[PDB]
């Protein structure tokens, strides 16, 4: 059991789960720590009921993105684990569970990471993917092979070295990857990158268009 | 070809056909013996994506 799970035990004991019930949506009961960080005011950590919106949580307790509200470029709302959601889903989104899991992320470690339009959204997954490719043990075929593949893979694409026609190859290297490993660290490496596909696809694009551009 | 006229009208008029339209020897009108290099176009299956070999 997870340090919070068993920590809130006791508490749920003596009060009652009717009472931690009676707290966020259904299926989503009680409250929630939550870790604001990156391009926030105030990164934080703080307690809050478990279907807060995201955009109240990170403008009340964060203090915001740092440029305004419309500065932000994305927010990886779980942890590295989850993917990725851009402004137009984070202005909308509650923080639970099944909300975040219809906005195709899901809620993870509820590990809000913010990162602004002054950041460089493609390095940062690319960091999130070294990170996995660090991470690995090594035990299984497809995570211990195909996250330093989708590492090399994902260095090249920061630069802009590749062509558009791998995009869509490494989308189903993530796929081989997603679902055929022992463990769940294959999951957690295949989603960001599926993420990043899905919604920053032109910038990889156009990345990719300027290095050729200038190097022919 | 090379050859006195004369010839090439006893030779036109014994086949009953101009002979030297069409001779039967290769003077020059054939390739040369050193060729560019080629490139040669790949497959069909040569996708980096969608093609599984079970479809195909
Ligand atoms: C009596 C008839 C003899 C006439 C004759 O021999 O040559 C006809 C000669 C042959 O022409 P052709 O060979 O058909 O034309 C292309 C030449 O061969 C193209 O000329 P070429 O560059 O091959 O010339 C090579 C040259 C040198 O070639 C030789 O050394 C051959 C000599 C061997 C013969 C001995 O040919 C000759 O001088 C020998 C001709 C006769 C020698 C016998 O043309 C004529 O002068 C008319 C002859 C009468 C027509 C019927
Ligand atoms: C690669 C990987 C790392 C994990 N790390 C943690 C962790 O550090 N802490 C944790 O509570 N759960 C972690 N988990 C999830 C555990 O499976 C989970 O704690 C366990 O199922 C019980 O957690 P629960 O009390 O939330 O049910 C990790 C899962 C994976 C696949
Ligand atoms: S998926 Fe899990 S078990 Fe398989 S190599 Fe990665 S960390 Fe090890």
């Amino acid at each position: 059991a997870n340090v919070e799970t068993v920590a809130v035990s006791p508490t749920i004991c003596r009060r009652g789960g009717a009472w931690f019930a009676s707290f966020g949506r259904e299926r989503n009961s009680g409250t929630k720590l939550f870790n604001i960080s990156g391009h926030v005011n105030h990164p934080c950590t703080v307690e809050e009921e478990m279907s807060v919106p995201l955009k109240e949580l990170i403008e009340k307790h964060a203090g915001g993105v740092i440029g305004g509200w419309d500065n932000l470029l994305a927010v990886i709302p779980g942890g590295s684990s989850t993917p990725l959601i851009p402004k137009s889903v984070c202005e909308t989104v509650l923080m639970d569970f099944d909300a975040l899991v219809q906005a195709q992320t899901g809620l993870g470690t509820a590990a809000v990471i913010v990162m602004d339009r002054s950041t460089d959204i493609v390095k940062a997954i690319a960091r999130l993917i070294e990170f996995y490719k660090h991470e690995s043990c090594g035990q299984c075929t497809p995570c211990r092979e195909g996250v330093d593949w989708m590492n090399k893979v994902m260095a090249r694409f920061v630069k802009g070295d590749a062509r558009p026609a791998e995009i869509d190859s490494l989308w189903e290297i993530s796929k081989q990857i997603e679902g055929h490993t022992i463990c769940a660290l294959g999951d957690g490496a295949a989603w960001p990158v599926q993420g990043l596909i899905r919604h920053f696809r032109p910038e990889l694009e156009e990345r990719m268009q300027q290095f050729a551009l200038q190097h022919q | 070809a090379s050859a006195t006229r004369v010839i090439q009208l006893l030779r036109n008029w014994a086949s009953g056909r101009d002979l030297q339209a069409k001779l039967q020897l290769r003077y020059q009108e054939i390739s040369k013996r050193t060729q560019p290099p080629p490139k040669l176009p790949v497959g069909p299956s040569h996708k980096l994506s969608n093609n599984y070999y079970c479809t195909r």
